[PDB]
């Protein structure tokens, strides 16, 4: 995801 | 005094600007584009802030993400409530230095109901004489006030953490016992507002292609994947009072 791809 | 309060002060984010063109007259699209952009920018700051919170790393990672994603609208509303209180005594809504809503903008954004609620939240900071230290500790506990109905991957760690944040709010309060009633009540009231904001944002995402509002990528994603879990009742807030 775009949240877990930057975390 | 505590180590605890030092931390929240130390990690408290700074000024975040929306990037709004205040020289262009107000339109729904422009205002709503600058709020969405602001949203994204503030999300980034909430993430960094969250990860430096005490005991936060104790959580399972996916709980770490989940918790921030679910609670983000609330935390924003809350801090925005304070920013409005401290900077302009709640006469207007201080979304950011370059994005301060007056009633006209309240109406033009089409969020007049929700904005009205938030101005009232701002006023409460005044009415209750909320101190900077009660605000910070309240805000930190907001992050732990909204969870899936079927609990998290490691519920125990979450419960421990939430328990200790309540305690710490209790320490910095101290017939004082009635202070707690009020703050817990004020905290409870953030949820219905965030819920109204969630619906607005959801609905807006859904029509965005057709009202010319631009959604940053991380927004579109959260609003479409996590938010609907809140609006469907899979993810519910934790209320002190019933
Ligand atoms: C997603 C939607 C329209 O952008 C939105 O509610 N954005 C938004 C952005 C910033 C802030 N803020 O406090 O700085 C808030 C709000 F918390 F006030 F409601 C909402």
């Amino acid at each position: 995801t775009l949240f877990s791809q930057h975390y | 005094q505590p180590i605890f309060l030092n931390v929240l002060e130390a990690i408290e984010p700074g000024v975040v600007c929306a990037g709004h063109d205040n020289n262009q007259p107000d339109s729904f699209a422009a205002l709503l584009s600058s709020l969405n952009e602001l949203g994204e920018r503030q999300l980034v700051h909430v993430v960094k802030w969250a990860k430096a919170l005490p005991g936060f790393r104790n959580l399972h990672v996916d709980d770490q993400m989940a918790v921030i994603q679910y609670s983000w609208m609330g935390l924003m509303v809350f801090a925005m409530g304070w920013r409005s209180f401290t900077n302009v005594n709640s006469a207007m809504l201080y979304f950011a230095p370059d994005l301060v809503f007056n009633e006209y903008r309240m109406h033009k954004s089409r969020m007049y109901s929700q904005c009205v609620r938030m101005r009232h939240l701002s006023q409460e900071f005044g009415w209750l004489q909320i101190t900077p230290q009660e605000f910070l500790c309240m805000k930190a506990l907001l992050l732990f006030s909204i969870i899936p109905v079927d609990g998290l991957k490691n519920q125990k760690f979450f419960d421990e953490l939430r328990m200790n944040y309540i305690k710490e709010l209790d320490r910095i309060i101290a017939s004082c016992s009635r202070r707690f009633y009020q703050l817990t009540k004020l905290l409870d009231s953030v949820q219905p507002i965030a819920r109204e904001l969630h619906q607005f944002a959801f609905d807006l995402l859904i029509k965005s292609h057709m009202v010319s509002v631009d959604f940053p990528e991380m927004m579109a994603e959260i609003i479409s994947v996590q938010v609907p879990k809140i609006l469907s009742g899979k993810v519910k807030p934790i209320y002190f009072h019933t």
